[PDB]
């Protein structure tokens, strides 16, 4: 799935055409196209958990906007396609506007219908059999959680309860015709697990930054790669977690073990679950792994290096402002404003010109 | 719940969903790596008494069509797949897969860990299994049926799937443009090839025709005596199911042709027979070769061909008579792939030059045959 | 089907609710729901030929208006349903907004698809078989003409060509379990015809006005009934053509033969075809039969009384005026005007106040 | 294009569309005016050997469900309708009509002018016919089958639909709220009625159970002796297909029951046997009564009931022994609808008090049987 950054070029024509406009891409592997597709959506670093809604059901103009987005594809097409089905448009209807093969269309309609059920049955309705069916089709714990009106963690717990965990298949070039000595794996909900983790070494996991985006480029991947090269050389068993098909990080040669997965709490927690690593590095892949830091810790992940809290201290404007203060360092004068006139007054205090952020 | 279940000899079970007929199915469980061509595989006689597992998850994406049938019926005992798509989406489809199945009254299961299966068969070799599709599939029963299965070793399947009566064939190949062509006129075809029907694939015949061959298909147990009477320009040995070993009549007949100057050529089963008729020995492969991405080298030319394979029994290289010269070998396992008679105008190929689901790489194998013919005619 | 008159009540809320707002109703009989419904649409006297489109297919906002029309019914809902199917909406889509049972919905979608086929193949694709299938579904020759881009007469001519005519079934209260001496008929495209028209008497056909509407009320029905009564008494075989369920005109007792049909050229010609009446009266049913005059006459119909042409002389603003001047009578000063500035002057001539008819 | 064709003895042909199984159907053709209850109707054993035409155009609007079956299977020989709706639309549906039919292996045709057919049947009377569904239906062939059909007059069909071995019945009527109840316990029902299964409709049994009767359904040919031995509280004569006359073993057994003082009650066929058993004669109707709007008069009370009817044969009222009293007559044609033994605790009814598709107006007929019993017991 391509990765766009249209929000950084507002004046730009954001319709997809023959001239590339994407700044990156993500890839996912699934035993099924549905599973494959959803895994990519949640690994895109756009805040999707899958087919998150773009329009409101009760919006009277919705069909009109959906229609538009379908006929003239933009970076958001995918989501609109799902909204079309929630809005009552048929597969044939959608095909006609998009020219996307029905073969794919039907599959997305089925994910919609499935979601509607999750929304109707709620959490009570999430029995093992059904939950499994949902996982098998690539639904993220997070997507489910929203439909069920619960916390992502709740779905995750429910999964634990049921012993509903993905297994790992390996990439081999031959559809299992021949054995493999490489540890290039992907998650899926099936029977046999091919992870066969080692009890032998002290493992170090490196978290990738997912698809590239403006501001989150190759520089991070570069770091990731080095982390792996160095520690593996040092004697550790290096585990890389990433889904950018364009990188060196995602080369099986780059590490001892490669988990070609979405860099998400869910997906990461699962690997850890079975890997039981010695430490995890969340500081080298950009914003992506950074945002997971706290959460991971919370869940018991053995996060190495600068602490999630330490990171927050730096990231939190307020938290920061205090260490500075304490340190007796110099910062430009600031102020957090709520209201318009509040700012206009508070501004006289700070003095123009000003840097207004939201 | 429209349950389906598959049990292997080893008692290993896969519980999925029924997608074809209601019933039970028992045979040797195999795996095919072919990413496309499921209908052609289904309709391959060679598959008789075999439960076909497909490694590629989505089976059925393009539906089905007459043109894509390699035989008059479905030879596969049963079908095991990972996922049956909601729909078929191809301009050439005339019926969805499930429908086709039920129609051919084929027991089929979907939604099982086919990968788990494949690695099992690869590791522990072929296994006889059973698929039961119904309300309450009896696991115990399935195991039972699976275990009870005779096995394909020493199983002449050729006789079972061969034509009742001989018959002519003058139909050529399919084109995107004119689909399946109208059968040609006898006069129209220069050569006359007699084809022993060991459970022959329609493509082989179509491809022969394409090279100006009027055919005469014949049952498996036809006598060389009877055959020669026909004054054949060439004799052809089709592909077919089971063991070739026990096909005494076939072997005998061939040896007979091996006394004559008539150009002979076999494919797959026809390949093993020729070998047997030459003093070679056949072996039953651990899990065999079923796929369409198989590299095979023309040892003579030192060139690689990607091929379509479907065989569970091979000709032992080490036991070859001196009159037999190696022509092709597999790049995957180096197993025997082609042989040529040093002393006669006879040769064969383990893979399928006609393919049918698969790469057109081995096609020229047919040419050699023609050349031989033309050369025999000159005489 | 109810008949509304919202156009005469400009500032009135036109959404349908629990307080009635319709002024009349039409009824139809068909051997199937589709045929019955289509027949009803074409006899509604609202200018429809069946499911004529309300919004343009190229209208980008169309899905918005459609959605609205469905979710909050107006008198036109029935037509927006079809437009919704033409627009790519699904049966469930439509269900969800209208609460109209899918049993009914599917049949409408079905006709939409058939319409799409007619539009595609055109007249040339209208073979005997196909055409028959369409008639059996209630399609009006006029609707088929619209879809094939031809004149209704061509469809007609073409039917005649294939000896493709309807048959009449009779009402009997018992699903034909018992015989009937009554002649209360309806058309359909089936095998056996129960018309069995007499050879014996002199026939007079009376044309009703369809549903009641403001300006076209009971008053016309009364005249129609009177003509029947009077002539029947007189010894003529009276034949009534009408489709308003509320009236005496549609009471089997009112005439010798009752054709409970749409008061259309199509429907009426089919009857005339087998009845071979002595005369047809078009001046009693109001505007409806009146508008058919010329076409009937043109098609060989023995229209009695004041000629379609004479009617036209009076109805025609210019024709009339001539006669007036010819009789040397007194009319008010008038003028036709095309323009917006033209008027202002002509106005000046005429003298205020003015009557401005558009 | 799935063709189907109906051909009558008279040679009249009805060309339409196959909506059920492929094959042929032969039987007497009837018409039923029931605007509702087609499933019930189809599952009515009384329809064995009959090809059922429905007068109401849309058949299958509400799909089908188990609760709506009046027997273990579809007894109808074939189904004839005008329109099979596009979809089933009802909360209760579990399977669309077509599928159901396809499932029951029933040949059925749609899209014909059922009115024309009804009119023909009404006017010229019953006719046997043949439905052929398939690729190229052979008309001449269907004519022959229809023609060769032996006819139902004098055809014992109760013996063909009856239960092999006797059995117990203790299940009650269905309800919107709870569906079909759970079978009661033998100790939960006061009376013991023995119901002769001449092709019994589930509703009759259920309704009896509703009144406190535990049943024992016995094969049609069950002896009266064998029956008495059971010391029943009531004997019930079920409904069923074919001619009642040629069912000697039922008339005889009944005659026996009539020597006794045990309460006897019959419905439809049971009504005719009862009459025969009383010395009355039966005749086969012109076209019979099949519908759910039939007005029957309780001559005694002078009241009208709208009923559910399904009979091709009738009791002649002018051959009625004096021990037989007239209780109900049809308001449509004057045909006998109910009788009562003057001398004994036995009566029957032509219509269907249990209805099952139809108005519940005649259900009280049931109550009278109950009294009889209670009184019998007292003695
Ligand atoms: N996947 C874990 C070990 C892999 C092994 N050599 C195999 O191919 O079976
Ligand atoms: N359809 C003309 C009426 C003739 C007749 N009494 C009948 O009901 O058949
Ligand atoms: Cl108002
Ligand atoms: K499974
Ligand atoms: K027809």
């Amino acid at each position: 799935i391509p990765r766009f950054n249209f929000e950084k070029f507002a004046g730009a024509n954001d319709r997809l055409t023959t001239q590339m406009k994407s700044v990156g891409e993500v890839m996912a592997i699934g035993r099924t196209q549905q599973e494959s597709l959803q895994k990519a959506l949640r690994g895109l670093e756009v805040g999707a958990t899958g087919f998150d809604p773009k329009v409101s059901l009760d919006d009277p103009e919705a069909l009109t906007k959906i229609r538009r987005e379908l006929k003239d594809a933009g970076a958001d097409r995918i989501w609109y396609i799902a909204d079309a089905f929630r809005a009552g448009l048929s597969v044939d209807g959608v095909f006609n506007l998009t020219n996307i093969d029905r073969w794919f269309l039907v599959q997305i309609e089925e994910l919609v219908r499935l979601e509607e059920k999750v929304a109707e049955v709620g959490i009570t309705g999430l029995n093992a059999d059904f939950l499994r069916q949902l996982k098998r089709k690539g639904f993220a714990d997070a997507r489910l959680a929203k439909l069920a009106g619960v916390r992502e963690a709740e779905i995750r717990k429910l999964r634990d309860q049921y012993d509903l965990h993905p297994v790992y298949k390996r990439v081999d070039t031959c559809a299992a015709e021949f054995a493999t000595d490489t540890a290039y794996m992907y998650s899926t909900y099936e029977e046999e697990c091919e992870a066969n983790p080692s009890t032998d070494r002290e493992k170090i996991m490196v978290l990738g930054g997912g698809p590239n985006r403006i501001g989150q480029g190759i520089e991070f991947d570069y770091c990731c790669v080095h982390a792996s090269l160095a520690l593996r050389e040092d004697g550790y068993e290096t585990i890389m977690v990433n889904c950018n098909p364009e990188t060196v990080s995602t080369d099986y040669d780059t590490s001892d073990r490669l988990y070609f997965e979405p860099v998400t709490l869910e997906d990461v927690l699962e690997i850890v679950r079975i890997e039981k690593p010695k430490g995890v590095i969340v500081q080298y892949g950009g914003q992506t792994p950074l945002k997971l830091a706290r959460a991971l810790e919370a869940a018991g992940v053995p996060v190495i290096g600068t602490s999630p809290d330490a990171i927050d201290r730096a990231e939190d404007r307020e938290r920061f402002q205090h260490a500075v203060e304490r340190l007796k360092l110099k910062q430009p004068a600031n102020a957090t404003v709520t209201a318009i006139e509040m700012a206009v007054e508070k501004a006289k205090e700070i003095g123009y010109p000003l840097v207004v952020r939201p | 719940i429209k349950s389906a279940l598959l049990v292997l000899e080893d008692g290993t079970q896969f519980h999925g969903r029924a997608i074809g007929a209601t019933g039970s199915a028992v045979g040797e469980v195999v795996f095919n790596t072919s990413m496309t061509g499921y209908q052609e595989i289904l309709t391959d006689p060679s598959y008789s008494r075999q439960i076909v597992t497909l490694t590629y998850p989505h089976i059925g994406n393009v539906g089905t069509n007459d043109a894509d049938e390699e035989s008059s019926q479905v030879h596969a005992q049963g079908l095991v797949i990972r996922d049956l798509p909601l729909i078929a989406s191809n301009f050439r489809n005339t019926e969805d897969l499930s429908s086709y199945l039920k129609r051919h009254n084929i027991v089929a299961i979907a939604d099982i860990d086919t990968r788990k299966l494949t690695r099992l068969l690869r590791e522990k070799g072929a296994q006889n299994g059973c698929i039961i599709a119904g309300d309450n599939p009896d696991a115990a029963l399935a195991l039972e049926k699976a275990r009870a299965f005779p096995g394909l070793n020493g199983m002449d399947l050729a006789k079972e799937v061969t034509t009742a009566e001989a018959y002519s064939w003058t139909q050529g190949s399919w084109t995107l443009t004119g689909g399946l062509p109208q059968a040609k006129k006898e006069d129209e075809l220069p050569f006359h090839v007699v084809a022993y029907d060991f459970g022959a694939k329609r493509n082989i015949l179509r491809m022969l025709v394409d090279r100006g061959c009027r055919l005469t298909i014949v049952p498996a147990q036809t006598s060389a005596e009877d055959v020669l009477k026909m004054n054949p320009d060439g004799i052809f040995l089709s592909n077919g199911p089971g063991d070739p070993a026990p096909c005494d009549y076939a072997i005998t007949a061939i040896q007979k042709f091996l006394e004559t100057d008539i150009p002979v050529f076999g494919i797959c089963l026809g390949h093993q027979l020729l070998a047997l008729a030459s003093g070679a020995k056949t072996v039953k492969m651990k899990f065999g070769h079923h796929g369409g991405n198989h590299p095979v080298k023309d040892v003579e030319k030192n060139v690689v061909m990607i091929t379509a394979q479907n065989h569970g029994f091979a000709v032992d290289e080490a036991t070859l008579p001196a009159n037999l010269r190696v022509t092709h070998k597999s790049l995957f396992d180096g197993t025997l792939q082609g042989i040529h008679r040093t002393d006669k105008p006879a040769f064969s190929f383990q893979g399928h030059p006609e393919a049918s689901p698969g790469p057109h790489d081995a096609a020229p194998l047919f040419d050699h045959f023609i050349e031989l013919i033309e050369q025999y005619r000159k005489t």
